[PDB]
């Protein structure tokens, strides 16, 4: 069956056009709605269609966010179209997104099943691209709130990583409360466990640190069996937070007395042959104090990514690395002078 | 469950209980 719809381009102009697609199949289902895979009739290009129930009287948070973003490390919104929801206010919003065949989750699972660690060059490549996508979204005040390997899409040949699923994302505004029960448990920042509602985009940096640690370990670093058990898992590594760290996580939370537990050494958390720069980076992301975590741009400039800035760098398959230095004024806005460190001499315009 | 965490947060007993659960196993 060939489906023809009138759809609006994702970036702009707001001028609708006929879009035809075929080979429709369900590739995901959840509370949010349904995700389909389809093929565009014009170009033969594969797309993902996310279908969500929408309130007519309200703007869709996910669409608003998606229409703003144009970055090589974020799944592009090609088109969007509305479909009839039967009920007066109920309509369905359909997001036509670029299809990406793999995930960091599946790639890491493959290596984990084979009892081998993902090669360090891919850990550098995937993590660097994730930090770039985070630097970009955070510059608009957008927090993803669901950073996990499953939401990190991969083109297996080019090693291009694209951040997906903006279903939990929100444009954070200081002084406007946010829900504390957010994120996929294993990747949930400790301030969220402590019930903070005044949190920042640094919760995504905690989650990025969890992804990194997982790529190094071959399993999640903090596999909590519940919300309370999630903190138990964190304490086994970080030890107990100090009175100052508690205040920094949630100033509305007070705990009179508690037994103090020392941190477990980072070098013992990981396997002996773990690259020390990867452990060092990880120690600067998985911090109780949210403001002490590296910003995504600071993480991109970390010495762990120095190999990516080498002019002679190549993928193990022999191909060139994807675009790594095409930074924009928007992406560099949090710290513009950092550009001269992030953009190596060989990458600069002739 | 989720009710337990909310209660621990409101009562200010979250760290004490997490430390107890660590030692319990
Ligand atoms: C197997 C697989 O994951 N395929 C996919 N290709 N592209 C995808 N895009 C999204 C997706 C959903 C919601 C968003 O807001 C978004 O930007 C992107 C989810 C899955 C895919």
């Amino acid at each position: 069956k060939v489906t023809t719809v009138v759809a609006t381009p994702g970036q702009g102009p707001d001028r609708p056009q006929e879009v035809s697609y075929t080979d429709t199949k369900v590739i995901g289902n959840g509370s949010f709605g349904v995700v389909y895979q389809a093929k565009l009739c014009d170009s033969g290009e594969l797309v993902a269609i996310k279908k969500v129930l929408q309130d007519k009287r309200f703007k869709n948070r996910e669409l608003q966010i998606m229409r703003k973003l144009d970055h090589c490390n974020i799944v592009r919104l090609r088109y969007f179209f509305y479909s009839s929801g039967e009920k007066k206010d109920e309509v369905y919003l359909n997001l036509v997104l670029d299809y990406v065949p793999e995930t960091v989750y599946r790639v890491a699972r493959h290596y984990s099943r084979a009892k081998q660690t993902l090669p360090v060059i891919y850990v550098k490549l995937y993590m660097y691209q994730l930090f770039r996508s985070l630097a970009y979204i955070h510059s608009f005040g957008i927090c993803h709130r669901d950073i996990k390997p499953q939401n990190l899409l991969l083109d297996p040949d080019t090693a291009v990583l694209k951040l997906c699923d903006f279903g939990s994302a929100k444009q954070l505004v200081r002084g406007e409360p946010n829900v504390s029960y957010i994120c996929s448990r294993y990747y949930r920042a400790p301030e969220l466990i402590f019930g903070a509602t005044d949190y920042t985009s640094s919760i995504d940096v905690w989650s990025a640190g969890c992804v990194l640690a997982e790529l190094l370990l071959g399993q999640p670093i903090f596999p909590g069996d519940s919300g309370v058990d999630q903190l138990v898992e964190i304490i086994k590594v970080l030890g107990t937070p100090t009175r100052e760290q508690i205040r920094e996580m949630n100033p509305n939370y007070t705990e009179f007395k508690f037994p103090q537990i020392k941190a477990h050494p980072w070098t013992k958390v990981f396997r002996p042959r773990t690259p020390p720069e990867a452990i060092a980076l990880c120690s600067r992301l998985l911090e109780y104090t949210p403001t002490a975590r590296l910003t995504p741009l600071e993480a991109c400039a970390h010495s762990f990514f120095d190999e990516l800035r080498d002019p002679n760098v190549k993928l193990p398959n022999g191909r060139d690395t994807p675009a790594l230095f095409n930074f924009t004024t928007q992406e560099l806005s949090s710290n513009p002078p950092l550009a001269t460190i992030l953009i190596p001499p060989h990458a600069r315009i002739q | 469950p989720h009710r337990l965490l909310q209660q621990l947060v409101l009562s200010g007993n979250l760290i004490k209980e997490a430390v107890r659960r660590l030692h319990s196993r």
